[PDB]
């Protein structure tokens, strides 16, 4: 899922990829670039990428229209504590689906069991798993001299 | 051979040539007494010769003191040389290997008619990659009616006499078969190209109350860690943790011997370049 | 070893066809001089790091190839000393350690035999094991 | 000897290695907070030194761990490798090393409910089937455009060969003195 | 072209050659010498490999 500021006009830039397919595009209605807490603002944008294709074909063959936008907390989803409220519940996503905000989550939700729970999902449309990243090691000698 | 001494090395050591040689005849050589002319070219084919395991016949200097800048040079040529075979056996003690097909993608697959000799593939049927390849690629599933396969092992051995050198079938098990194979011979391609991606599962009967507890208890071993060791124990591989000794070939070696060409047409040009000099 | 056969082939004809070429190079230009003999004794000379011939090229297109052939003729000796070390450095053999949890003999095969004596407390031991039933 | 055995350790690898099993302070990894990770390495047992670590480190999303990792304030992020796989191929300085952990894919997420569950989850099988996720797997995710990895034989750069050439040029210069010498001695004696 | 000549020429040949030696007139034996500066060769690369 790209997310790119929308044009001064409020249209998606067009872009189009190597072989000459258009890129498919929506527009996204999600918070400000660092956060809406203070900047209580939620700027559209345009989203594109694997996700979002992946959902236009899903909406053509089910014959349904959409109204994508990103997670207001910008997080995925655990149960959490919180003294404050005394009570368990779901943060971002997680919590937008239960809360009613949102009829679908089309994004990266690996298949839990805490998730799987409370929410259902379908057949998995990526097969992954955890990894690593660590930094390329570029080869340099540690020959002080020819000594 | 190009592998070590970034040509920063080579080029550098060209210009100190030049310097070296430029003052060993211009200072070294007209100032010093005893001084079988020493030019400059007579010089440049001395510190090179020092540099390149020096076995031309040369023609020293006389003075002391271009001795001894000649001296410090073949100093130079000494540590010149011993740095280029150690890092040069190096390179050659860390290398790899690399693979020969590419994947599904290629045109083997799709057309084995109007192509190179014909690509022998095929599966066992009654299945669902027969369903893929039967419903995705019609003319590719008739082609593979004659080469189908009655079981994993009958496909397996046919790989090692000729018979076949592409078998179709799920990856949990054809990586699991390479993974146990004896010598380490039959090598997956694409090192875990997957078409069609899907899964296994239970088949429960249709709209039962167990599929929810199942699932659930499927995401537990998930979550706790149980399919990773059952992956280790059940599905784990001799071949799939992993540098070998070849010999240099006309192929290997064909950029010293391009080079060897190349002077050769530089020698010839400056021939009939120094044709026209005199000639004119 | 570290050449294949066809390789020791091209470097020994190349010899030969510098040292014809150093003898045409140098006679033929406009400008004592390389005869066809001692052309032959620079180029193997130079390949096989011998004092033997007393002559150089003398002209300026003959001198180029001298100045190349002498660079080709050291990669062709640092590669043979580079090529046998790898050889020599990588030619270890490999023998059975970390225990029973090795994967490479984990599966058995007829080419190495395990063994233990009959009746003893190691047959109890895999015998009662799980995982070590194969 | 020394260029043979000039190697920068081997790799960090996966969670079997027990560097990542003990938290020293040297070594930093984390996750992002609030995700699937954090879950799995919270519920498993003898991971929990690792949590322990992670949650004095946790980043608030995953496009930050990556800049950190490139700013060499991090040295394992451990994420989705469908994500990772991405920055590898996409940046040339960043190399993707470890073995795959906690299987489990992505999928479209919907209530209990969800008069959609059966049509959508059909639907991605279809696509895989029809070879549509492999299309978007190339528009999308196989870049490549960039090098995975080498065996690291360094070539020998002018600043560790700078040894010799300063001494080369400082026999001219001591021979600048030296044949001022020479001339001395002929005419000295 | 003596003996001593001749040791002192081939003990520099398997030893890196870089002393002043007195080669032979023959070509005979300078096909010898040739043949024996390929042993030099060769004994000098295997000697520093293994090492
Ligand atoms: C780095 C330091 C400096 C380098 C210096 C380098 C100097 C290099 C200079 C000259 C070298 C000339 C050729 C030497 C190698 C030939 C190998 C060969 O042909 O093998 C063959 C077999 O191979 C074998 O059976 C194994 C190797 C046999 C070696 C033969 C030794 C005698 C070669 C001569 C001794 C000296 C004679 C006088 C030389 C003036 C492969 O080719 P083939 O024959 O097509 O194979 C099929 C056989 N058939 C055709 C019968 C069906
Ligand atoms: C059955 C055999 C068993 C024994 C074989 C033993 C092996 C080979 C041994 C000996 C063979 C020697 C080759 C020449 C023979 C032809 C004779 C001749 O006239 O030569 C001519 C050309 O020859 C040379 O110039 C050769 C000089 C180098 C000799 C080969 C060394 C490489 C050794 C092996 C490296 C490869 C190894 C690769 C793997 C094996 C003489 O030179 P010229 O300039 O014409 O002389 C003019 C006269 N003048 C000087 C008075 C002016
Ligand atoms: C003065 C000369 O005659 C020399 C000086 C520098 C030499 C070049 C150095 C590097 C290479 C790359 C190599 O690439 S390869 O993929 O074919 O191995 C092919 C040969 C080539 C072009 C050399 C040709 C000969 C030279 C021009
Ligand atoms: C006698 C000669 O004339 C030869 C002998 C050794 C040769 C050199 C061997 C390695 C390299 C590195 C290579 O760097 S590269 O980045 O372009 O690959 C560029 C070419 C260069 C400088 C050769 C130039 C020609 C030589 C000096």
């Amino acid at each position: 899922v790209y997310v790119k500021p929308t044009l001064s006009d409020g249209t998606c830039k067009e872009e189009f990829t190597v072989n000459g397919d258009p890129v498919k595009k929506v527009i996204c209605t999600g918070p400000n670039d660092t956060s809406p807490g203070s900047p209580r603002h939620t700027v559209p944008q345009c989203c594109y990428g694997f996700c979002i294709d992946l959902l236009i074909k899903l909406a053509r063959t089910m014959n349904f229209t959409y109204e994508v936008h990103l997670v207001a907390d910008g997080k995925f989803g655990t149960q959490e504590r919180v003294n404050n409220s005394n009570k368990k519940e779901w943060n971002g996503m997680m919590g937008e689906l239960l809360s009613g905000q949102a009829d679908m989550i089309v994004a990266p939700l690996t298949i839990n069991n805490e998730r799987a729970q409370y929410i259902e999902f379908s057949k998995p449309f990526k097969y992954q798993g955890l990894t690593i990243l660590v930094k390329k090691e570029i080869p340099r000698s540690t020959l002080d001299s020819f000594m | 051979f190009l592998e070590p001494f970034s040509a920063d090395v080579w080029v550098m050591m060209f210009v100190m040539l030049l310097i070296v040689s430029a003052v060993a005849v211009f200072v070294f050589e007209y100032f010093s007494p005893v001084g079988p002319s020493f030019t400059i070219g007579k010089a440049i084919w001395l510190l090179w010769g020092l540099v390149f395991n020096n076995s031309v016949p040369v023609q020293n200097p006389k003075g002391t003191t271009s001795k001894i800048m000649v001296s410090v040079w073949a100093f130079f040529a000494v540590i010149f040389l011993a740095s280029y075979t150690a890092n040069l056996a190096a390179f050659m003690i860390q290398e790899e290997y690399v693979d020969q097909v590419s994947g599904l993608s290629d045109k083997k697959f799709q057309r084995p008619n109007d192509f190179s000799p014909p690509f022998r593939f095929g599966t066992v049927p009654n299945g669902s990659t027969e369903r893929n390849i039967r419903n995705n690629y019609a003319e590719m599933h008739a082609y593979m009616g004659k080469f189908n396969q009655r079981g994993v092992d009958d496909a397996l051995l046919s790989l090692k006499t000729g018979k076949l050198d592409a078998f179709i079938y799920d990856a949990a098990v054809l990586n699991y078969m390479a993974g146990r194979d004896e010598g380490c011979k039959l090598v997956t391609i694409g090192s875990g190209k997957v078409f069609a991606s899907t899964g296994y599962g239970i088949a429960i009967q249709k709209d039962s109350g167990w599929k929810r507890q199942v699932d659930l208890a499927i995401l537990q071993l998930f979550g706790d860690g149980e399919m990773e060791e059952l992956e280790a124990l059940w599905l784990t591989g001799i071949c799939h943790n992993e540098v070998m000794s070849s010999q240099l070939d006309i192929d290997n070696m064909a950029g010293v011997f391009y080079m060897l060409g190349a002077a050769m047409a530089l020698s010839l040009i400056t021939f009939i370049s120094e044709h026209l000099f005199y000639w004119q | 070893q570290p050449f294949q056969s066809t390789l020791w082939l091209l470097v020994g004809l190349s010899v030969h066809v510098v040292a014809v070429m150093l003898y045409l190079l140098d006679r033929f230009s406009p400008f004592d001089a390389l005869t066809l003999s001692s052309a032959m004794w620079f180029s193997w000379g130079v390949l096989l790091n011998s004092g033997i011939g007393e002559g150089a090229p003398r002209s300026f297109s003959a001198r180029i190839l001298g100045m190349v052939w002498a660079g080709f003729a050291m990669i062709i000796v640092a590669s043979y000393t580079a090529n046998l070390a790898a050889f020599l450095v990588l030619d270890r053999p490999e023998e059975r350690i970390t225990g029973i949890n090795d994967p490479r003999l984990r599966n058995p095969s007829d080419k190495f035999i395990y063994a233990t004596v009959k009746q003893s407390s190691v047959d109890i031991y895999f015998r009662r094991q799980v995982e070590l039933s194969t | 000897a020394f260029l043979v055995l000039d190697r920068p350790e081997e790799r960090i690898t996966g969670i079997n290695d027990p560097r990542l099993r003990n938290p020293s302070d040297k070594f930093i990894y984390a996750t992002v907070k609030q995700s699937s990770v954090d879950i799995y390495f919270r519920r498993q047992v003898e991971l929990s030194t690792m949590y322990r670590h992670m949650e004095k480190h946790n980043y608030e999303s995953a496009a930050e761990a990556i800049q950190a990792v490139r700013d060499n304030k991090l040295h394992a992020f451990i994420w989705d490798s469908a994500v990772l796989e991405f920055e590898a191929s996409q940046k040339c300085d960043l190399v993707t090393t470890g073995e795959l952990f906690f299987r489990s894919g992505f999928g479209i997420g919907m209530r209990k409910d969800s008069p959609w569950k059966q049509n959508v989850s059909l639907s991605i099988l279809k696509s895989h089937e029809n070879g549509f996720m492999e299309d978007l797997d190339k528009t999308w995710v196989r870049y490549q455009e960039c090098d995975s990895r080498s065996n690291a034989p360094a070539t020998l750069t002018f600043e560790n060969m700078a040894g010799v050439f300063m001494l080369v040029a400082g026999g001219i210069v001591a021979g600048i003195f030296l044949i001022f010498i020479e001339i001395a001695y002929k005419r000295h004696k």
